[PDB]
RNA sequence: CAGCGAAGGAUUUGGUGGAUUACUAGCUAAUAGCAAUCUA
């Protein structure tokens, strides 16, 4: 390499530090508030009195701020120079501005934050030193023109490379520049890492939930039309699917819902992912809101399901499980929705999965069998396991009426599974 | 503009290892 | 005429990692046997055959 | 059968066979050892050139080697010989018959596994001197201990102790005492490889269904397992600088990338080697670097290299792929097809089995380098047919370079195996030309020439047509149609005045060039299947069927001598530079020198593999044959170049 | 703590200061020996400190389904065989040796049938002679070829029985008052069909047949019958075996095109019903089993030059049935027209409507559509048109999108004036103004 | 008769939407405070 | 190139089978040699990539062995249609080539593995693999009568090997190319010729000295030899055959063709002959 | 338009790797040590 080369490596080392008065006015009138004549003459303590009490508010309004008036925001701040101590140190405070940016993603749409955040911006460099986690914590922000100055004064990291023709810019960044950003896999294993630690900290909020999923399934919408993108893509977002689904959330839990949705419908997945998907969706299933869209899940993930093996009987564990946070009377009431939704894999697969591990509710899989329509080949399959049902166990009003029903309808088909399996005369006798 | 996937150039370094020659002790 | 690297125009690609160029100025045939002389810049070169080698036979049988 | 003009000088072009290499570090440097079926190469690993080749072949496979800082241990048929510099310095003869296997080399002591299940100790006689040379004891896992021992191996800071991988088991001896201290529970799969990790006493096994286990050897227990579902494991390696990364080496071919700290995947590098050839054989991260050396069986030697993360924060979560660096190999499958590239002998062509074309350096085995096979675009502007998925051109059944006019347009002229037109290359730009000859009477190519003006290429179909196309611009001059079966030899005056073509109907033709006269066509007595023409003597020698090789002259048509004494087809030949001896090689695993002056045999060589290509250099430098088995060029030096044969016949 | 105790290393013991390296793991400057169980902690310390402790080995040992089933599995979609319906956007279709490469044509390819059993494909043109090809992957090979002197050729058709399923029947027809019959039998006994049976007048030429399979209804007697497009809005159904004229079903404008349905009936009994086209986008559909009667009319939605109808998803005229009990009823219709419109209907619910709506309008390809083909298990339409070069389109279906990786700028379509679809195979052919089929393998079947 | 119950399972298949590029990209525009279930029942609505 | 994939006759030439494709599928057929004694029914391969890589006449139900490449060995007679047994190995890998000696049945792998299987039983009775033979094509039974002794097994370079120590006692010189041929001629010597040359040679079993060069005057597909070694005609790549008459004595080393036949039509056109038999 | 025409074609460009001389290994205080270290 060059020398030029390796002199802007060290200047790109050396950038927060200060060697004249030039530097240090280029360098010091980069704010969040004011322009650069009145930043470069402010001081230190004025910075800083003014985002003490801008913290004071931020704190009154929500009480995890006063641990950084302890730390970050504390009187010894006002001296601590950031590029004097070591790696360490470094790293020290460098978590402690993580934690302040992505506890305070959330309140960016009110003046408290912006006046707070101005001490981080000036005193600790974060604008250049911890860019990465304040793009990707204001990144919801980008039709606003809080993270329009965020731009005017960043340094850009290289992931965020699109967003170069933005900087110092009117106008803001669009969807589609946000789609392009979100589209690479370097990008989105960043961005997974920083919902990590939001739901690892608990600090996932119903904004930020919406940004996140738009531009998910707005990636897998793009790259819908290559099998070998949507491959590399599949172990990052349904891994973030399984984190997302992992938390207490309803918010976070049906994004992952919508991601989960949207991924099954644009690639056929396998049939175990599908299946442990829909282990670790009724895993943590708690609220009422996730239950709606978790019902809806399942169903659709069952539906976008193909070839020899789409409607067995789902395992007991599962079918159990499935039991156990979704009843009776929720899939009976849930079928006669007059929106209908397409519910036809998935039922079949239940009703099975009742013939062969409850026995007992066998009524309630002829009314809602007789709410919902199915195809032949999901119904010769019930029929099937309906006859292996009479010749295990004897055969009561119960087997007796559902075969009235496969009689009252499709008779014809029913004569055709006997015909491929047993006889009629012997299966009157039989019941 | 995408990201930049370009290449640096590798130079190997220097790497301390454990060789095992004082894995082996004689008896008097 | 030369392999020489110290003279210029032996290489025709050069290592992508004056001198005295080399050329002939004068050729002559032997009148005697069967040879030439080329006076290059490293001296008078002189190529001859020689019939010890090279079994080249005149219609055997 | 030893020889009296050629002496065996190297066989060229191999890189490696499959036998898990090794690497050794000299300070802080790296070299890598690889086996090319008797004899091994060391590397250098920041570069991969060539330092050290060994020695002597060995009288058997090299068939486990190892390297500490200057010495090599290589294990064929029953001992254990240790290389410096390639020079052998000493060979330990075990008290066995039993095919020694397995090392492991730490202190003192040097273990040496055999495939009867039995260990040999070897110590050093004073802890200064370089190398394990005394008999120490012998230990043996018997099948109540273990099964067939399958690794072997010394994990850091165990002192004189030694892990010993059995199908099913991992023992723990005591080499001095003689003793085993310590047998795991079984395992439910068989093991197929280890590997010690950098944490401390911490070994990493790889078994024949798919998972890695990451044994801890002082408390017994597993500490995790890693699941490859339907893979066959057959490396492990670790990353030793600040990144705790595991390297698994699948035998389909694949190497697998894993994080141990964060348990996710990084990446999988899939096809990094070829299944059919053992998949990825060895694989070794350079410690300290992000670097790593695999090796196949496929006789190629590849580096891949981990860049630094794209993320300036971030950085262990974002893991940028492994990226591909430098590689050396060669031909994965036998050469077909053997051609000298210029009168200094430098570079050779050499077109194989497995499709491809390389050109192998005589001199630094670094410049050898594959010929591309990358089209150019079409000379209309219309578009080019073929495959959407592509894949190399058919392999390789005759070749003729002529490089008078090199540089300037195509050099190469190449016919392939049952296809109708014959390929044009540029040994300059080592890549494809622009022009496919075609024959023009729907046969196969069976011979090609060129002329020594550069300007004419000449192309032999099978049903009989000599068809003469210009090399720059790539249109049909000429077309000749005296044969009717097929010409397998076409060749052409120094001075492209009278050409000479040899069909398997046995006649020889004798054309007029300039002229497109016929001079005259001579009937031999059996079928032709291959020419030579000797250009500066203008004598001409042709491989009939009747197991003879007729010299004839091109000046006056007549049969000059006739070689006898083959005893099966004659597969190659080729003349002296000087034109005073021809070196045949046939099917009966024999190669023969004849003096055609005299008449009579010369030297004659039993070699065990039969030769299928022979050529001299254009100096009289080197013999180049290839036989049936073996990937390289197996190189003679004539010994009459510093010496003087005597040219009296052989018998026996 | 640990699982051996060796009882050796604490009975050794080693120097220290007689190399450099192990020179630097003394505690004092007067330890010279020490003991081996305090040796091997030096050293073990060392070791940690050449390489440091990650945390992968202390950190931990050995609702979370979806990250284990992910970190166990490598692919991720359908395997191979579990699939047994296609995947819509993308196709997976090989190029095999073109079909009539062997022996070439001397005319425009204009029809292309398969044969219902047998590996056979029958091209024909307007050269007056059909030929027939043993296909196969590699060398599709010519089996046996007629010229029929002062007779070109515009539809050619494999007709089978289904009583005896031996016959093997080729009916071939162009602008002539005469179709011919060839009697397969591997000399070549041909017949030749030249009298309507007092309806000359409505039947001037005939170039568009169709042959399609009758019963008797009140015998269980099937027999072939072919049908002929006339002048007015005829259409002529006449026997295969004796020519003798059975019925006509008059459509009231320009009867362009028309196809063959079936529907069973109970066992071993169907209905055929023949579905003609005006110009203007009406339908008619004629119970023909019965005298040649309507049953249904309907209005095609949309559609202004309609140029050709086609059925598909059960037996077709082009997927035929070799055994009365395999007949199917069709599931698709499409109507395809002047200016590349194809709707497409969905008769599983459109035989009810009278103005039913199409599940899909395809415009992909804007000329004229002169063929438009289902595969035999009904998931592909083969939409075609012989007016610009490169102009077919394969429509998966129920889906109703268009493969966007096939055909791409380089397939050697050409100007595509017939195609065919393989009964077995899963296997196109191509054929185009220059007298090439081309051949494709569909590696889904 | 297993061609029969093979052709019945490729009859019994339903029309579905795929997803296209531009299936999703009219969401930024009312992702703004609303609840996360009225987008997944906004982005269903697409996928039917 | 020719239609049929593979074929052969039955002992005594009465008979021959044929695999050819079949719109994407494979099908056997069994064609009577002479009708003064069609045959219209084929047995098809159901799948559309599985394909059958050798097949055998047995010798009294009469019946082929069809070595496919999934690793099965189907057997399947021909007055019926069905494959009556399906034999299987424990891999996927394709047989290479099959044989039988009575009711003894050896196939060879992909993976260079040894399989006997017993028709009699329909066991696997045996499974090995040899060293040093890696890449083999043919194996050829050497017959001793009910002994199954020595097979004869060719990777373009013939071994012969002993099944009781599972070992190479002879080591032959091939070809340069893959081994197409490897036929037993006499007890005492066996003709073996590759893929793509002209060349058959010869080989004492006893020696391993090459006794002659037989040399076609084209590619050789097929051989026959009369069953008293007295006459053997090969089949060439240009649908011509050649008849060497008397090839075991005394034109000494290699010798050329005695008799050439070719087929023309009445028109001019060569049609090419494929697989002739004779006695 | 014709023609060429295998699940696409063309043009332009950034980065890296290998060759561009003929392959005997790293370091040092060098007849040897080290390479985990030269220092008591």
């Amino acid at each position: 390499s060059s020398l030029s080369d390796q002199l802007a490596q060290v200047a790109s080392n050396n950038a927060t530090v200060a060697l004249d008065r030039k530097r240090r006015q280029k360098l010091h009138s980069a704010s969040l508030i004011y322009n650069s004549k009145t930043a470069a003459t402010q001081d230190y303590d004025f910075i800083f009195e003014n985002a003490s009490k801008a913290l004071e508010e931020l704190s009154q309004i929500e009480p995890k701020f006063a641990i950084f008036s302890r730390t970050l925001f504390s009187e010894s701040s006002i001296s601590l120079d950031r590029n004097v101590q070591t790696k360490e140190e470094i790293k020290d405070l460098d978590n402690a501005i993580n934690a302040y940016l992505l506890l305070a993603s959330s309140k960016w749409y009110l003046a408290p934050t912006l006046h707070a955040t101005e001490w981080l911006v000036r005193r600790f460099q974060i604008h250049v030193k911890n860019t990465e986690m304040l793009l990707l914590s204001t990144l919801n922000y980008y039709q606003t023109p809080v993270f329009k100055r965020i731009l005017s004064i960043i340094k850009l990291p290289p992931l965020f490379n699109c967003l170069s023709n933005f900087v110092r810019s009117e106008k803001p960044p669009t969807a589609l520049t946000m789609i392009k950003l979100f589209n690479d896999m370097d990008f989105l294993k960043l961005y997974t890492s920083y919902l990590d630690q939001c739901i690892k900290h608990n600090a996932t909020y119903t904004n930020q939930l919406l940004f996140t999923t738009c531009c998910f399934i707005n990636v897998v919408a793009f790259n819908s039309n290559n099998d070998e993108k949507l491959n590399q893509l599949v172990p990052i977002l349904l891994e973030i699917s399984a984190k997302l689904l992992a938390s207490k959330s309803k918010d976070c839990q049906i994004a992952a819902h919508t991601i989960l949705v949207v991924f099954a419908t644009a690639l056929p997945l396998k049939k175990t992912i599908i299946l442990a998907a829909m282990e670790t969706i009724l895993s943590n299933l708690d609220a009422k809101e996730a239950k709606h869209s978790a019902l809806l899940t399942i169903c659709k993930l069952f539906q976008t399901l193909k070839g020899q093996g789409n409607v067995d009987q789902l395992p007991s564990k599962i079918f159990k499980l499935f039991d156990s946070k979704f009843d009776t009377v929720s899939i009976l009431t849930f079928l006669d929705k007059e929106d209908k939704p397409v519910c036809d894999k998935f039922i079949t697969s239940y009703t099975r999965s009742i013939a062969r591990y409850d026995r007992s509710k066998l009524n309630i899989i002829l009314s809602l069998l007789k709410k919902i329509r199915l195809e032949r080949y999901e119904v010769r399959l019930i029929i099937t396991d309906l006859i292996y049902l009479s010749e295990i166990l004897e055969d009561k009003s119960q087997l007796v009426e559902l075969f009235e029903y496969f009689i009252s309808i499709n008779e014809d088909l029913v004569l055709k599974c006997l015909k491929s399996l047993g006889l009629t005369g012997e299966l009157f006798e039989i019941r | 503009p995408k990201v930049v996937r370009e290449a640096k150039k590798v130079e190997m370094t220097e790497a301390r290892a454990y060789n095992a020659d004082a894995d082996t002790a004689k008896a008097a | 005429v030369s392999r020489n690297m110290a003279l210029n125009g032996t290489l025709e690609f050069l290592n992508s990692k004056m001198r005295p160029e080399v050329r002939v100025t004068s050729v002559q045939f032997s009148p005697t046997a069967n040879a030439f002389a080329a006076a290059s810049t490293e001296g008078l070169l002189i190529y001859s055959t020689n019939d010890t080698i090279l079994f080249d036979p005149f219609d055997l049988d | 059968k030893n020889s009296k003009i050629f002496s065996p000088f190297r066989i060229i072009g191999n890189v490696s066979n499959g036998v898990p290499f090794a690497t050794g570090t000299l300070g802080s440097t790296f070299y890598i050892v690889t086996c090319v079926g008797k004899t091994f190469q060391i590397y250098d690993a920041n570069t991969l050139h060539l330092l050290f080749v060994s020695e002597k072949e060995t009288p058997s496979s090299i068939v486990a080697l190892s390297a500490h800082f200057h010495y090599v241990y290589a294990a064929y048929e029953n001992k254990v010989g240790i290389y410096k510099r390639g020079i052998e310095e000493h060979l330990l003869e075990l008290e066995t018959d039993a095919n020694v296997e397995h090392l492991c080399i730490f202190g003192d002591y040097l273990c040496a596994s055999t495939d009867d299940n039995s260990i040999f100790i070897y110590k050093k006689s004073d802890p200064q001197d370089k190398y394990p040379s005394e008999f120490y004891t012998k230990l043996t896992v018997t099948e109540i201990q273990g099964g067939e021992i399958v690794s072997l191996q010394h994990l850091a800071t165990y002192l004189n102790k030694l892990t010993v991988v059995t199908k099913s088991n991992v023992l723990l001896f005591n080499v001095r005492t003689g003793k085993l201290v310590f047998t795991s529970n079984e395992f439910p799969d068989q093991i197929t490889t280890a590997e010690p990790a950098p944490v401390l006493d911490i070994i990493a096994l790889g078994t024949v269904t798919g998972e890695v286990i990451m044994f801890n050897m002082r408390k017994g227990k597993r500490i995790r397992t890693i699941k490859i579902p339907q893979s066959r494991i057959s490396s492990l390696s670790f990353r030793t600088d600040g990144s705790s990364h595991l390297s698994v080496g699948t035998s389909s071919g694949d190497l697998i990338f894993y994080d141990l700290d964060r348990r996710s995947r990084i990446h999988v590098l899939k096809n990094i080697h070829r299944e059919s050839y053992g998949g990825v054989t060895q694989a070794t991260f350079l410690n300290g670097q992000p670097i790593i050396v695999t090796s196949g069986g496929d006789n190629s030697l590849k580096e891949y290299v981990f860049d630094p993360s794209l993320s300036q924060g971030s950085g262990d979560v974002v893991v940028q792929p492994p990226r591909y660096l430098r590689s050396r190999g060669g031909h994965s499958q036998p050469p077909s097809y053997i051609a000298f590239a210029d009168s200094q002998s430098h570079f050779m062509l050499s077109a194989s089995k497995d499709r491809s074309l390389w050109s192998f350096s005589l001199r630094k085995d670094a410049q050898s380098q594959e010929m591309s096979q990358r089209l150019h675009k079409k000379q209309d502007g219309g578009r080019v047919g073929g495959s959407t998925i592509k894949s190399k051109f058919p392999e390789i059944v005759a070749l003729a370079i002529e490089n008078a006019r090199i540089g300037e347009w195509e050099n190469i002229i190449t016919a392939h195996k049952d296809e109708k037109f014959a390929r044009t290359w540029d040994m300059r730009n080592k890549r494809v030309g622009r022009w496919t000859f075609d024959t023009t009477d729907d046969g196969f190519v069976k011979s090609v020439a060129m002329s020594q003006c550069g300007n004419f290429g000449f192309i032999g179909s099978s049903n009989g047509s000599i068809t003469i196309y210009n090399m720059q611009s790539g249109i049909l001059r000429k077309k000749y149609k005296l044969h009717k079966r097929a010409v397998t030899g076409i060749s052409l005056d120094g001075m492209n005045r009278k050409m000479v073509s040899c069909g398997l109907d046995g006649i020889v033709g004798f054309y007029d060039f300039n002229k497109s006269t016929l001079l005259g066509k001579l009937k031999l007595d059996a079928p032709i299947t291959a020419m030579v023409y000797h250009r500066s003597s203008d004598l001409f020698a042709l491989a009939l069927d009747d197991l003879s090789i007729v010299v004839i002259d091109a000046v006056t048509q007549r049969v000059v001598r006739q070689l006898w004494g083959h005893s099966n087809r004659i597969t190659a030949f080729d003349f002296s530079p000087e034109g005073r001896w021809i070196v045949s090689a046939s099917l009966d695993s024999t190669i023969r020198t004849w003096d055609l002056p005299t008449g009579g045999c010369i030297d004659g060589i039993i070699v065990d593999n039969v030769a299928t290509n022979v050529k001299f250099s254009p100096n009289g430098d080197l013999l180049a044959t290839t036989h049936v088995t073996g990937n390289g060029i197996c190189i003679w030096t004539n010994r009459a170049q510093f010496k003087t044969v005597s040219t009296r016949t052989i018998d026996e | 703590e640990a699982a051996w105790i060796d009882s050796d290393d604490e009975k050794i013991k080693v120097p220290i200061l007689v190399t450099n390296k192990t020179k630097k793991l003394r505690t004092s400057y007067n330890e010279s020996k020490i003991n081996g169980v305090h040796y091997i902690n030096r050293l073990r310390s060392q070791f940690e400190k050449i390489y440091p402790r990650p945390k992968w080995v202390d950190d931990e040992s050995d609702i979370n389904a979806l990250t284990k089933i992910l970190s166990t599995t490598y692919n991720y979609k359908d395997t191979l065989s579990n699939s047994k319906l296609l995947p819509p956007k993308k196709l997976d279709i090989v190029r095999l040796k073109d079909a009539n490469a062997s022996h070439p044509s001397h005319s425009a390819i204009q029809s292309l049938s398969f044969h219902p059993s047998k590996p056979l494909l029958l091209t024909g043109g307007y050269d007056k002679t059909l030929r027939i090809y043993h296909i196969d992957g590699k060398t599709n090979h010519l089996v046996t070829s007629l010229h029929l002197v002062g007779s070109p050729i515009q539809t050619c058709t494999f007709y089978t029985s289904l009583s005896n399923q031996n016959q093997q029947n080729i009916f071939t027809a162009g602008r002539r008052r005469y179709m011919h019959s060839w009697d397969l039998s591997l000399t070549a006994k041909i017949e030749k069909f030249s009298r309507l049976y007092g309806h000359e007048s409505t039947q001037r030429s005939f170039e568009n047949f169709k042959v399609a399979h009758l019963q008797n209804s009140q015998t269980n007697s099937v027999h072939g019958i072919v049908l002929l497009q006339g002048n007015n809005g005829w259409i002529n159904i006449l026997h295969s075996t004796s020519g003798l004229w059975l019925m006509g079903c008059k459509i009231e404008g320009v009867i362009t095109d028309f196809c063959i349905d079936y529907q069973p009936i109970s066992r071993g009994k169907f209905r055929t019903i023949l579905i003609a086209v005006n110009a203007y986008g009406e339908v008619w559909e004629f119970d023909l089993n019965k005298n040649g009667h309507v049953i249904r009319r309907w209005k095609d939605q949309g559609g202004v030059g309609i140029t050709k109808i086609q059925v598909g998803g059960g037996t077709t005229t082009t997927c035929p049935a070799l055994q009365i009990s395999k007949i199917k009823q069709n599931r698709w219709l499409a109507v395809g027209s002047e200016s590349g419109f194809v709707n497409l209907y969905d008769r599983n619910n459109a035989m009810t409507s009278s103005t039913p709506t199409p599940v899909a309008a395809l415009d992909q390809l804007t000329t004229t559509i002169s063929n438009l083909q289902f595969s035999p298990d009904g998931q592909i339409l083969c939409m075609a048109s012989r007016a610009v070069k490169d102009a077919l389109r394969l429509v998966h279906l129920p889906s109703c999108s268009v493969f966007s990786n096939w055909p791409t700028s380089g397939t050697p379509l050409g100007k595509v004036t017939s195609v065919a679809f393989s009964p077995s195979g899963g296997l196109l052919a191509v054929g185009n103004e220059q007298g090439k089929v081309r051949l494709w393998k569909l590696n889904h079947y | 008769d297993e061609e029969d119950i093979a052709l019945e399972f490729i009859n019994g298949e339903k029309k579905d939407k795929l997803v296209n590029m531009n299936s999703f990209t009219s969401m930024f525009d009312n992702i703004q405070n609303v609840q996360m279930d009225t987008f997944f029942d906004r982005v269903m609505k697409v996928l039917t | 190139d020719s239609p049929v994939l593979q074929s052969a006759y039955d002992p005594s030439g009465q008979y021959l089978c044929y695999v050819t494709v079949a719109l994407d599928k494979q099908r056997v057929g069994v064609q009577p040699t002479q009708r003064a004694t069609w045959n219209e029914n084929f047995l098809y391969l159901e799948d559309s990539k599985l394909k059958v890589t050798c097949l055998k006449w047995v010798n009294d139900t009469v019946a082929i062995i069809l070595g496919m490449n999934n690793g099965e060995i189907w057997l399947y007679s021909v007055l019926a249609n069905e494959v009556t047994y399906k034999f299987t190995t424990g891999n996927s890998y394709e047989i290479k080539d099959i044989d039988l000696m009575g009711n003894q049945l050896w196939c060879i792998d992909s993976s260079d593995a040894f399989y006997q299987f017993d028709l009699l039983q329909f066991k696997l009775l045996q499974h090995f693999r040899i060293n040093n033979c890696v890449q083999l094509n043919k194996l050829t039974i050497v017959p001793a009568g009910d002994s199954v002794a020595q097979l004869l097994v060719a990777s373009h370079s013939i071994s012969l090997i002993d099944i009781e120590e599972k070992k190479v006692v002879m080591t032959f010189p091939g070809h340069v190319s893959p081994v197409s041929t490897l036929q037993v001629i006499t007890n005492e010597f066996f003709i073996s010729g590759a893929e793509g040359d002209r060349f058959l040679n010869v080989y004492d079993i006893h020696s391993g000295m090459t006794k002659c060069v037989l040399v076609a005057e084209s590619d050789i597909k097929e051989l026959s030899h009369s069953g008293q070694a007295d006459s053997i005609a090969v089949t060439t790549e240009d649908g011509s055959l050649e008849i060497f008459v008397d090839p075991l004595v005394s034109g000494n080393k290699s010798k050329k063709s005695s008799k050439k036949i070719q087929i023309v039509s009445k028109d001019g056109r060569k049609v090419p002959i494929y697989n002739a038999f004779i006695n």
